[PDB]
Formats: C-alpha cells, structure tokens, sequence
C-alpha cells in the first residue's frame, strides 16, 4: 500500500 | 514515601480502513477512521480535555480537534501516513498531555487479502503523584492505583  | 501514589489508566487507540467501491474524483482509494477511546465501559472524558489529530498536510485543516467524545477523525485518502495524536488531560500539572505517533496504514505490509482493515493499540498511561482531583478523574475513567513508583 502507498505511504505519504 | 508518605504520599507516593501511582495511577495507571488505559487508552485504546485505533483505526479502520476500507477500500472504496469506486475511487473518488480526487483519486482517493480508501475511507479511514482514526479514534482514541476508553476500554470497555470506561469513560475517558473524565480525564481527557481534548484530543488533537495532526493529519498529513495534503488534508485540509490538518489540525483536527475533538473537545468531546467521540474522539475520532474520518476521511478518505490514497496513502497511509504518520499521524501525531495529542491527548490533553483535565489537569493543571505536568503531564498536561501525552503525544502518540500513530501509523495510519491502509494495508498491512505482508499481504492485501481483504478490503477491510482494523487495528487496535492499547496504551497504559502511568501517573506518579497525581493531584487529588486528577486521581479521582483517573479512577472514575477505569483507572487503578498500583504500587507507588
């Protein structure tokens, strides 16, 4: 999953 | 050691994430909720003045304040982030607040098996030599007194  | 006293209270922190059936027009893929709550049948409003959730700067008005229960933030996003969480206590002596760093993840590192995620973080808070009033606020919230530290 994407992380920011 | 005449008036030594240690009070321990428990807070539950957590979040729930769900993949959206359709991504939003901004491309948000997920709906999430982050919360701070008491353990079962424990009202933390006795000792909690406010909870502040610091959202990623992509979100509008990133400092989210809940001065009353439910202590939660609900939003849609496309990525997980580090969210600082401040729990402010109903006291006039230090510790005034405790700061947690919460990992709002939209999926667990290993696998993406299902569309729904739930995470729970129990945190036990320890207060040494609380004032009489804050101790009673703590005890009413389900807190207990333990061996003095």
């Amino acid at each position: 999953a994407a992380r920011k | 050691m005449d008036n030594q006293c240690t009070v321990q209270v428990r807070l539950e922190l957590g979040h729930r994430a769900q993949l959206r059936k359709k991504p939003t027009t901004e491309g948000f893929t997920h709906d999430w909720m982050v919360f701070v709550r008491g353990p079962e049948q424990c009202d933390i409003q006795h000792f909690v003045e406010k909870v502040v959730f610091w959202l990623h700067d992509s979100f509008p008005k990133p400092r989210r304040v809940c001065k009353e229960p439910p202590y939660k933030v609900e939003e849609s996003g496309y990525a997980g982030f580090i969210m600082p969480i401040e729990v402010h206590f109903k006291n006039k002596e230090e510790p005034r607040k405790v700061c947690f760093t919460y990992d709002l993840f939209l999926n667990l590192e290993g696998n993406p098996p299902v569309n729904h995620l739930r995470h729970l973080r129990c945190e036990k808070l320890t207060f040494n030599n609380p004032t009489t009033e804050f101790r009673y606020k703590l005890l009413r919230a389900g807190g207990v007194m333990v061996m003095p530290e």
